[PDB]
């Protein structure tokens, strides 16, 4: 990838997705569910290019430098899926930090105020030989899924960290 | 020391380059219609493709250029020199050919004026290609440049009448000399 | 039933003539094989279609000078799984991409840190190539010494990382040649094997996930074999196993050749399972290419010409037995596969066309189940010849069916970008018949037919981009013969109408 | 001064291509035929395949073809030039030796009337062939064209007994001028 | 017998490295501003890309860089010879070509001093480079070294303006003799 | 002029087909016996491997062969003529050479008598091979062609060793010439 | 007509083989040592390796080889010729040049006595190599032959330093007749 506006992005069923024309849809959002995001963002609505859930894929990307982007996928029976806003569900490249290759999924809400929370953890020098150490020195991008929290303690539409304040503080 | 040129003219895009007044054309589409009916025309003045005139070569497809308008003089300024004739030209002719057969052409002008095409690869007329020829000294300005294929005709059931439908483009690569 | 062996030596009937200053090659990646002309005058190819023609010549749109540079050469650098034009540098490469029509205009990509690459062919004491020597997919540079091997990983656009030494393979450092080292992926989890080749033996080095090679182990030559400068060492898979095999060539006094086999089966594939309360199952595979070799042998009994669309191996599941091991009952499951598609423009493999299932079992007689099963491809060279494969049999059955493309505006489906719209068939099914062996008169009859129907819509139309198509299957007519072929029991449901996201409004049964 | 033209000529299509009566036949199927029993004929006139005739030549076999039969002076109009002259003539067996083996063959005509092939791939007779007195005198229309492979009966056990068995074709590369 | 030396200059590498008094400049960049527009500059003195100034060379752009600033006399030391002249140029144009597209450029010194880059892989001017020359014993340390581009103005719509723009650099094979 | 003939022999195919009485061998395997020994023979009479009995040859790896067991005289029939004398030898040697390691060889005959080979493949003992030599007009019956391999002693350590146990043939391409 | 032998010598086997009395060295770890500073030696006698001593000179890394230590008189018995000189030398330089690159090496002997190494594989002093030379005739046991490579210390800011620490070997291709 180029890492540009001249990229495609695969879905999660592995299809390749396109902006969605209603022209393209293209808004200017700074709120998410009620919660400032601190920023503005460009929301672009895509779509699978071959359709067979019909669920519909948002790329948030801000304009202001200073926020990172982010993805929301709403699947049709009331799910809303947060992709990828934290840099621990993301798989970017480890020299330049906006250079986003991967947005792992992070915090899904459904319909009746249930919610999933996504945790995953890094790639260490952990347990390896320094004939490993020598030739991968800074290999810390990989992620692998730790844990995954659910059992929503108190119901809320809101995603779980994006008002910013420990997301398994929360019961 | 001539400022010593080589130069490749593409026949195709030649005829369909042509003005309007005298008619584009294109080379492979009427190349399939001339083989395939009797015989016919395509273009117009110099710059034509059509079959033979004279006796035994009324089965003959010959594809006329003028090098007038080919514009070769237009390649380079003025100012270098107006000395501006050929050296060489040979002919390649990408086409797809049988088992083991070859391709029958000759490039003629209007001795050193006439060429026989055997293989198409780069294709001189001799035998071994020395330097120490034919079309040799004619000026890049006046002329006209004939490429004759006999056996062309599939109504009179020639033999070179299913490598022409295979042929796409006529490519001519002119070495010559501005001094 | 997997024996493989080469024709007749037959002339071909057509070659595309400019036969100076070109090779063969897969210049655009489409999946056929290019002849590609790069001449004085001319530069362009002849794609050989896979039922015997030749295209005509087709022009590069535009083709690099240094194209005909002696120390340029093609390789993969920006990871499309083209061929790209390289010429490499100690310090900076000029890449040229392969952008499937010709090539673009050329960088000077300037590697970072101190990675000073290795150059191809600048010396006799060392082998300098492009190959995965860690399994990744790409293809990086490596540089095979008498002593180790260096890799410099292959970073996309011309960039190259901070080499990684590979340990475990040495020799000799006078009987050290580059010519005889081999570098192959054997058994196929990813990474190239190394191939050292003496007289009388053969070094093997087994590349461990691309961080090392492992003690090599030696095979030694049959009696009256030995090698040389003259011999050739080739890697092919001309078996149709799944795993390639090791060609040995000795050219003087008559051309005479040897083949190691390494394995029957393709390695790490899963074999067996259990789950120790009496019940396993064992999984046997099968190439694509035997799929092909016997239906291109089926058909020139029948004097029809085969066309293969599959350019590549596909390893498929062909065999699974169930056994109970308390009642002692068997089940034996066997596949048949036909009409393989792979597309040449999204450059992915579609599937394939016919599947049979043999359901035959094994009680410690009964019938085996034969079910027939076609399937759309999306591919329209395939998808037209599998309706000359089905069962006619009865002379009264009704139309068969074609896939509808259709087009939506102003809410409704009108009907009608052909390659999206074809793509979008790809996994609908379209015909399936099942059959009761049991060698009877009534064995070819079968017991129910099923028939398919799919429609694409068009939902958002794709300049430059795809569309965005919507696939669904819109009517089903379902046969229910039981091995009578006059007198069945047929029925039939439609859908008529469709809101935006494909909810039913009008059906009819 | 000349118009060098180069013709292929495939001896296999030649004598599958005569008329009925002047027995057409394979030369893949009729030269392990003749190899394998000791003497026969395949066709008749010139276009003949069969042994010789002379002593010494009796375990030789000798595939001729006629000149007036391959019909060359029809490969381009008579207004070109009457005069058709053989300049050179190579041989080429395809796809028969390796890189280490031999064949003998004698391609003769009826000095420089002989030539001996010894690898068959474009092979003229000569170490080095340099147009700087191959065959002056020979006319494309007139005269046999024989090729003599000697030793080549599996009765009399002589070499080219088995490696004439695995023969596809004879290809004979007839460059000429038409001044 | 003379040390017969080749040195391979980079005209790339040649602009980019100028003092900064003397304007340096990228030659990729400025070629596809000055194709662009109609005429403009770079660089300054004998080391500058522009266009052509007399009667017939204003649509031609020129990339001339000075002899004696190539300092090839400090690549050997002067005990091995103090006059050290040339014996040939080459010049290798790393650019895209189209299906049937030639280079045109002239390589002049300010018959034997000037040069026609036909295509630009290790092209000199000859059809056949005999060293049994042009720019033949021109001194290495002095004098102006020019490479022009007929129909290199992109709004004037010159057939040699498309190349340009993918013209990454400019490579020069000076053959020379130190003796 | 004369029939310019070419033929492969193999050293290892006439060792190893030498009658009972004469004792045949096999190549390779008596190369390493003697290499490794130090001394000892191999066949007989003049189908011979040795080492030479001379001084300053007491280590020095010799295979001989006779020209009247190569039996090239039956390759074409005797009225075609009789003068039958070499052209020119080159020798190939399918060894297992280092990156730049040579190999040192003196192919004689009992200046132009003598031949060296140094890069054993296709080997002549020119620097350039040119038709405008050894072993020219040698008959092809008398003579007995001894191959020399110096430094041939594995007790007395010398450097070509272990390059001759890789060695599987000495292949012989003679070219001669019927007149 | 001599006995036309080519030998290789590589010159990092050569310093590697000097006996601890005169004292080896590698040659790639000393040229890295001996271009990062200004000063230094290698080895000792003929074979050494250290920089230039005269005017102009000493910035040039200098590696120099007796003809008496390689002793390639012993490649062949005396009992063939007594009488052994050189026909040409060719140097490769391996692993050390890009695609446009050039290496600015001399290689003398103590105007055919040098030899200016310009790209270093299989490199010859010449721009088109006739065999029909420098060294022509220099004895194979007597000399010095010495490759300097000019501005080659690192301190100076040489042009040659940076590229020499990739040197790994230095080759000859020495090319000599046995008469």
């Amino acid at each position: 990838p180029n890492y540009d506006e001249t990229d495609t992005f695969l879905g999660p069923e592995g299809e390749v997705l396109v902006v969605a024309l209603n022209q393209a849809d293209i808004r200017s959002e700074s709120s998410l569910q009620g919660i400032n995001l601190g920023a503005t963002f460009t929301v672009t609505c895509y779509r699978s290019r071959l359709e067979s859930h019909f669920n519909r894929l948002e790329y948030w990307q801000p304009q202001t430098t200073g926020a990172t982007d982010f993805w929301l996928i709403y699947s049709p029976d009331g799910q809303v899926h947060l992709l990828g806003k934290n840099p621990q569900a993301r798989i970017s490249n480890p020299l330049n930090v906006n250079q986003t290759a991967q947005w792992l999924l992070e915090a899904s809400i459904s319909s009746h105020s249930e919610q999933i929370y996504y945790q995953y953890r890094a790639e260490d020098e952990a347990g390896c030989e320094t004939d490993e150490l020598a030739a991968h020195p800074s290999a810390t991008v990989q992620r692998y899924l730790q844990t995954v929290h659910y059992g929503n303690l108190t119901a809320s539409d809101v995603f779980p960290t994006l008002n910013g304040d420990d997301p398994l503080k929360s019961g | 020391r001539a400022l010593e040129v080589e130069r490749t003219v593409s026949l195709a895009e030649v005829y369909a380059g042509l003005p309007k007044d005298n008619g584009p054309f294109s080379l492979a589409q009427e190349i399939d219609k001339l083989v395939s009916q009797g015989s016919g025309s395509a273009g117009s003045g110099n710059n034509n493709l059509a079959f033979g005139a004279g006796t035994d070569t009324k089965t003959s497809l010959q594809a006329s250029v003028s090098f007038a308008d080919l514009k070769i003089r237009e390649d380079y300024p003025a100012s270098l020199g107006k000395i501006r004739r050929i050296k060489q030209i040979s002919v390649t002719l990408p086409a797809l050919l049988g088992p083991y057969q070859d391709v029958q052409a000759i490039l003629s002008y209007g001795g050193c004026e006439a060429l026989a095409v055997s293989h198409g690869m780069n294709d001189s007329g001799q035998f071994q290609l020395d330097f120490n020829l034919p079309f040799e000294g004619i000026a890049i300005d006046q002329g006209t440049l004939t490429l004759s294929f006999p056996n062309a005709s599939m109504p009179e059931k020639g033999k070179q009448a299913t490598m022409l439908k295979t042929l796409n483009d006529i490519i001519l690569h002119i070495r010559y000399t501005i001094k | 039933m997997n024996a493989v062996t080469w024709g007749k030596m037959q002339l071909l009937p057509i070659t595309p003539a400019v036969q100076d200053n070109a090779s063969l090659m897969d210049i655009n990646g489409d999946g056929q094989l290019d002849w590609v002309i790069t001449g004085p005058g001319l530069r362009g190819y002849h794609s050989q279609h896979p039922d015997g023609s030749w295209t005509r010549f087709t022009p590069l749109h535009a083709l690099p000078i240094e194209y005909s540079h002696p120390r340029a050469q093609l390789a993969d650098l920006m990871g499309a799984g083209l061929s790209d034009l390289v010429l490499i540098g100690p310090k900076s490469v000029r890449l040229y991409v392969n952008n499937r029509d010709g090539f673009t205009e050329g960088r000077d990509v300037v590697q970072s840190g101190d990675i000073t690459l290795p150059l191809p062919g600048a010396d006799a004491r060392k082998l300098v190539a492009f190959s995965d020597v860690l399994g990744s997919g790409q293809a990086h540079l490596v540089e095979v010494s008498a002593t180790q091997v260096t890799c410099w990983p292959n970073l996309g656009h011309g960039r190259f990382g901070q080499p990684i030494v590979l340990p475990g393979f040495s020799q000799s450092a006078a009987s050290f040649n580059p010519d005889r080292v081999h570098l192959a992926d054997l058994d196929g989890s990813g990474p190239a094997d190394l191939i050292y080749v003496h007289a009388d033996r053969l070094d093997i080095f087994s590349n461990e996930s691309g961080n090392g090679f492992a003690k090599p182990f030696t095979l030694s030559f049959p009696d009256g074999l030995r090698f040389d400068d003259t011999c050739q060492l080739q890697v092919a898979d001309v078996q149709g196993l799944g795993v390639v095999s090791l060609i040995l060539s000795v050219p003087h006094m008559a051309p005479h050749h040897w083949r190691c086999d390494l394995t029957n089966a393709k390695p790490w594939l899963l074999s067996e399972t259990n789950n120790n309360m009496g019940a396993n199952h064992t999984l046997h595979y099968r190439s694509s290419v035997q799929f092909w070799l016997d239906e291109k042998a089926a058909a020139l009994a029948t004097g029809q010409t085969p066309v293969c669309y599959l350019p590549f191996p596909v390893h498929t599941l062909w065999q699974t037995e169930t056994e109970d091991e308390i009642s002692g009952n068997k089940l034996v499951t066997t596949l048949r596969y036909a009409h393989g598609a792979w597309d040449g423009r999204e450059r992915e493999f579609r599937g394939f066309g016919y599947v049979e299932q043999t359901d035959s079992h094994q009680l410690a007689r009964t019938p085996p189940a034969l079910t027939k099963s076609w399937y759309a491809t999306g591919l329209p060279a395939v998808d037209n010849a599998l309706s000359a494969g089905y069962w006619r049999g009865d002379k009264q059955a009704f139309a068969g069916f074609t896939p509808r493309f259709t087009l939506w505006k102003e809410g409704k489906d009108v009907p009608l970008n052909l390659y999206w719209l074809n793509r979008a068939l790809k996994g609908q099914p379209l015909r399936s018949e099942l059959y009761g062996l049991d060698g009877s008169a009534q064995q070819q009859i079968p017991y129910t037919v099923t028939e398919s129907r799919p429609q694409v819509r068009q939902l958002q139309d794709g300049a430059t981009v795809s569309p965005v198509l919507w696939a669904s299957v819109v009517e089903s007519r379902s046969y229910h013969y039981e091995r009578i072929i006059s007198d069945p029991q047929c029925n039939q449901d439609i859908t008529l109408s469709s809101d935006l996201f494909g909810q039913p409004l009008k059906q009819v049964s």
